[PDB]
C-alpha cells in the first residue's frame, strides 16, 4: 500500500484481521503498522489553489 | 387506480347572478427557491495523475 499523506495514532478499532481502512468513497484514510499494530489515520498532505 | 384530477364543481352561472365575498381570510404562503451552488474546483493534474 503505496502513498503520500501525513500520519497520526486513531481512535479507529480495526478487527484483528483488518489491514486498511477506506473512506465513504474508496479513498484510503487509515492502516494498521505491521511491526506494532497501532492504527494510523491517513490524510492527504496539505494543498490548495493558489 | 386511474387518477383522479380533482373534485367535480358545476359553477352556479347565469345571466343575473353574482357572488360577493362577505368575509376575507389573510393566507401567508411560504415559497422556496435555491439560488446558489456549492462552488467546487478541482486540481485536474492531481485528480487524473494522483
Ligand atoms: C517485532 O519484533 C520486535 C523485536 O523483536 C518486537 O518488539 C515486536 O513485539 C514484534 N512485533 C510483532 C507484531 O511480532
Ligand atoms: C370573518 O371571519 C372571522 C374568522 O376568520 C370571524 O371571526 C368573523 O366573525 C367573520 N366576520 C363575519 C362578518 O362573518
Amino acid at each position: 500500500l503505496t502513498g503520500t499523506g501525513v500520519l497520526t495514532e486513531s481512535n479507529k478499532k480495526f478487527l484483528p484481521f483488518q489491514q486498511f481502512g477506506r473512506d465513504i468513497a474508496d479513498t484510503t484514510d487509515a492502516v494498521r503498522d505491521p511491526q506494532t499494530l497501532e492504527i494510523l489515520d491517513i490524510t492527504p498532505c496539505s494543498f490548495g489553489g493558489v | 387506480y386511474t387518477m383522479s384530477l380533482g373534485v367535480e364543481n358545476s359553477v352556479a352561472y347565469s345571466n343575473n347572478s353574482i357572488a360577493i365575498p362577505t368575509n376575507f381570510t389573510i393566507s401567508v404562503t411560504t415559497e422556496i427557491l435555491p439560488v446558489s451552488m456549492t462552488k467546487t474546483s478541482v486540481d485536474c493534474t492531481m485528480y487524473i495523475c494522483g
